[PDB]
């Protein structure tokens, strides 16, 4: 059946829709669900890495190994209960961890391959074609996507480069060192660090790895930073029907600052991850996790000191609420690198409806 | 000028340099209690039987004191008020002496047309009411402060390092008919645990406390009805430097969203010298305290600084013991304080 | 003491920073009160005309009669009583309608007038010499004062002019009149004119009875009739010492339009206004009157007619509230005509220390 109620620490005035409570010690659970879903789920809860791109391909290798594994039974079809086990999935993600627009989307167009085949072919033959042509399509719509908008900032980079970046996005991952390797350059990245996930860190350790010249900031230093630096790149989530940036933490800011002092920003973007859901503030849907992401004092994750907090049920009257996704303003980003080669945010819905 | 004609005669100038250099002094309120001690040792002790020349060293001391730290403001500030407050009295001696006419308060004319005493127990005085002034600031802003605020009201709280900002909050906290909202920006390298002090303290007040990181500031930015600044020092054009960190960026938010920027400091902390160069006197921290290892950090060169520099452009309010101030106006209240050869030294 | 407390209409969720009601109708009244004082009771109770600047001479005419019909007592001094009257006259002008600045510095200056003149000197020598200082006083700080901004005025208004106003300052008035008569200039007054008063109208009104061009103007129809327009002078109330004017109803929304078109704002403007308290917003000390101005189908101030509005307590929760003073912004106002000439509203209390 799984578990209900019970929830940790205040549950606040204000901001007060989604979900942000639930199980992380698995007890009593309905004896029929693949492992591997589950796995992902404890997974997705407790991450410090995924970031937007590769969560959405985490899922489908999944449901391809889920395919794989799948055996219809002697009496029902291969679509009879297949529905109700996939939404009992999707219930499960939620409940660890809320859907996004990509996963929509992929859970649509499993639905779209669903309806496409009829229960009346065999076993072997059907998902045989089936995991191929998933496999043809993550090609396609996904990596290939990626190598162009590669390609695409590759010439739009100049000569001598001062760029601050933000974010665990693999594909901004990817750009630096595609730029430290195969373009030999004069480039120079520097780091912004977030509190809620070391996607900074991360990122900065991974330039380590290959081997660059790398300064190391936050949220806070950003008025000596600048005091010769131009280029400012983010990592997009998703783009609503509006035309506005609804992305992760700390990036709106980055932005604001950038406008500030003269040169503007440059965001990337994927072909598939714009939706027909409109909204205009962090209001309306938010990713809300549980205060113990701001519990640690500084340093590093795993240090666990007793200084002055470690309280919040006990406490009377207190509210330690953190937001993860946020809606950045429209006009400020200049730059969006799509499955179209260049382009304007404010097109919103132009492949939408292109499909 | 050396330290030969000093050291039998005071001491305690090594001692003050030392409390300087390694930081075993804290908060600027007691760096100007200390340099008020200084003086008044000084005075107590010394020789002058000229007053031309007294002056002269006094001045010679205090350009001593900014060689051997640049950060510390308060320090210089009292000296040049004590320095003023001698000069009003000499220049009254020598009116006596020698045995005038002015539209207002002090005169620009004056500059280019060619111009024993029992003052010392004045100078003591001046001492005294200078250390008076600095006991109590909250009681001459509270008149004014608790007004601003209104029901249903949402504050945003950057830098909530300074002691007299907490205690203005708290008087406002104090009225049963006031309700407001309270949003505190953490402040990651250097503001953390004071912060989470603030909030602490805030709930134990019984207020609705609001824990917010640096990167959720944007997101709020809707609700938002006024800001406070918990600044260190106060300059010549409305130029402030903050008690370190995340002060810049909500500034600049604040600016963009056109919500009005308070500020809470006093007229001790303010600074007759004009702020020409960010680089000068903001100091910066470490990088020790932001990430492990060594080896591999020396590849990874890290960025981190204490002090924050706020353009006077953003901040439009300065409410100290006297009154309301502007940014446009602040000048004439450090002339009225720090007269116009005191300024360089 | 007369008649307190016992009102209709609710105290307001929002907006209830200054008391909201006082007699209007005499019922029970002290056999002391000067009757004069009753009589502008009365009519600042329900006025049409006046404003800020007329305000106050017809109070210091009202003190000065007051001191006219006083004789000093056989049993109590000249400083017996005379403040304790005072302070209760100031009591039942706060009860009766909240007061300006000019006015308390009015106050203050009496009473240091009060101080100055010790009860030594002959009692008909006293008030003869008392009486004729006053009047020094009200021409020097008033007429003198209106003579000095009306010829600051004259030097910076060119030839052939726009002026487009807001209220019934007096000074403005006698500004145009001067524009029109006096000098011969050609005149385009352009008045703009609320709801719940008539002072626009009054204005325009005065304007036709000496012969000038007038445009009536209002709050719905704004932007029509800017775009032409190079001068606008607003209806000054009180400067503070932050560099904002504290005025009367939607000038604020004029001087921004002004801002957002070309031309700057201009602000006429008496030595006396000038106030040390400070505040920069409409919330902070708001001037409140009777929602039953608001009831009736406008035309004309005195209608009674039988419609659909007339419910405050009747109907399901309504509220009717409004503000008759608001606050005008700092940087958009740069022009100010004192008595000491010239200035800025970002000098903002350069004067106030020169006195």
């Amino acid at each position: 059946p799984g578990i209900s109620s019970v929830i940790p620490t205040v549950l606040e005035q204000s901001f007060d829709n989604s979900s942000l409570i639930s199980v992380k010690e698995l007890l009593l659970n309905k004896d029929l669900i693949h492992p591997s879903i589950l796995l992902l789920t404890s997974h997705l809860a407790h991450y410090k890495i995924v970031g937007s791109i590769p969560r959405c391909i985490a899922m489908l290798e999944v449901f391809q190994i889920v395919i794989k594994d799948y055996q219809t039974p002697k009496g029902t079809t291969l679509s009879r209960n297949l529905t109700s086990y996939l939404s009992h999935q999707i219930d499960l993600l939620k409940k660890a961890r809320p859907l996004s627009v990509t996963m929509g989307n992929a859970i649509r167009w499993l639905k779209q391959e669903i309806s496409l085949i009829d229960p009346s072919t065999p076993d072997k033959a059907a998902k045989k074609d089936l995991c191929e042509k998933i496999g043809q399509f993550a090609k396609e719509k996904i990596e290939l996507a990626d190598q162009l908008i590669i390609d695409n900032a590759s010439t739009q980079i100049e000569e001598s480069t001062t760029i601050v970046t933000y974010g665990s996005s693999k594909v901004l991952t990817e750009l630096l060192l595609h730029n430290a390797i195969s373009l030999k350059k004069n480039i120079k990245v520097i780091v912004v660090d977030s509190r809620p996930l070391f996607e900074g860190r991360k990122m900065a350790e991974t330039l380590r790895n290959a081997g660059v010249n790398v300064m190391y900031a936050l949220i806070t230093s950003l008025d000596t930073i600048f005091n010769d630096v131009d280029y400012v790149f983010l990592g997009a989530h998703s783009i609503l029907s509006n035309g506005f940036l609804y992305s992760r933490a700390g990036t709106a800011m980055l932005a604001m600052s950038a406008k500030r002092r003269n040169i503007p920003v440059l965001v990337c973007c994927e072909s598939l991850k714009f939706s027909q859901r409109v909204q205009l503030d962090s209001v309306t849907f938010n990713e809300l996790a549980d205060p113990n992401d701001l519990v640690n004092i500084d340093y590093e994750n795993p240090v666990e000191r007793r200084g002055n907090k470690g309280a919040l049920l006990n406490q009377f009257i207190k509210e330690r609420k953190f937001e993860k996704k946020k809606l950045a303003m429209e006009n400020k980003p200049k730059g969006n690198k799509i499955g179209g080669k260049k382009g304007s945010e404010g097109e919103s819905k132009d492949a939408s409806n292109e499909e | 000028h050396p330290n030969a004609a000093t050291s039998d005669v005071n001491v305690t100038i090594d001692t003050f340099v030392a409390k300087l250099k390694r930081r075993q002094v804290q908060g600027s309120y007691a760096i100007a209690l200390e340099t008020l001690q200084l003086l008044m040792r000084f005075i107590s002790a010394a020789r002058w039987n000229h007053v031309n020349d007294l002056i002269e060293q006094i001045r010679d001391l205090g350009n001593s004191l900014e060689k051997a730290h640049p950060t510390a403001f308060s320090c210089g500030n009292v000296i040049r008020r004590i320095l003023a407050v001698l000069r009003d009295e000499v220049e009254e001696d020598t009116m006596s002496t020698t045995v005038v006419a002015e539209p207002l308060i002090s005169s620009m004319f004056n500059l280019l047309q060619k111009p024993k005493t029992d003052y010392r127990q004045v100078a003591i005085q001046g001492i005294k009411d200078l250390i008076d002034e600095i006991k109590n600031i909250d009681e001459g802003i509270q008149q004014i402060a608790i007004d601003l605020i209104h029901d249903h009201e949402i504050l945003l709280t950057p830098t909530p390092d300074s002691k007299t900002v907490l205690k203005f909050l708290i008087t406002a906290r104090e009225r049963s008919n006031r309700t407001f909202t309270v949003l505190v920006t953490e402040g990651f390298p250097n503001n953390t645990k004071n912060a989470h002090e603030f909030a602490k303290k805030l709930a134990q007040h019984n207020i609705e406390t609001l824990v917010v990181p640096d990167s959720a500031v944007f997101a709020l930015m809707s609700r938002v009805g006024k800001v406070i600044i918990g600044t260190k020092a106060v300059f010549v054009n409305g130029g402030t430097i903050s008690s370190n960190s995340g002060v810049s960026s909500v500034c600049e938010c604040a600016r963009e969203f056109r919500t009005p920027v308070f500020a809470v400091a006093g007229l001790y902390k303010l600074s007759p010298l004009y702020p020409f160069d960010v680089e000068k006197f903001v100091e910066f921290g470490g990088s020790q305290r932001i990430l492990p290892r060594m080896d591999p950090r020396k590849r990874l060169d890290t960025v981190n600084q204490i002090t924050d520099y706020v353009p006077p452009e953003n901040i439009d309010i300065y409410i100290t013991n006297v009154g309301g101030f502007n940014p446009s106006f602040i000048y004439r209240i450090a002339w009225d304080n720090y007269k116009q050869i005191d300024v360089h030294l």
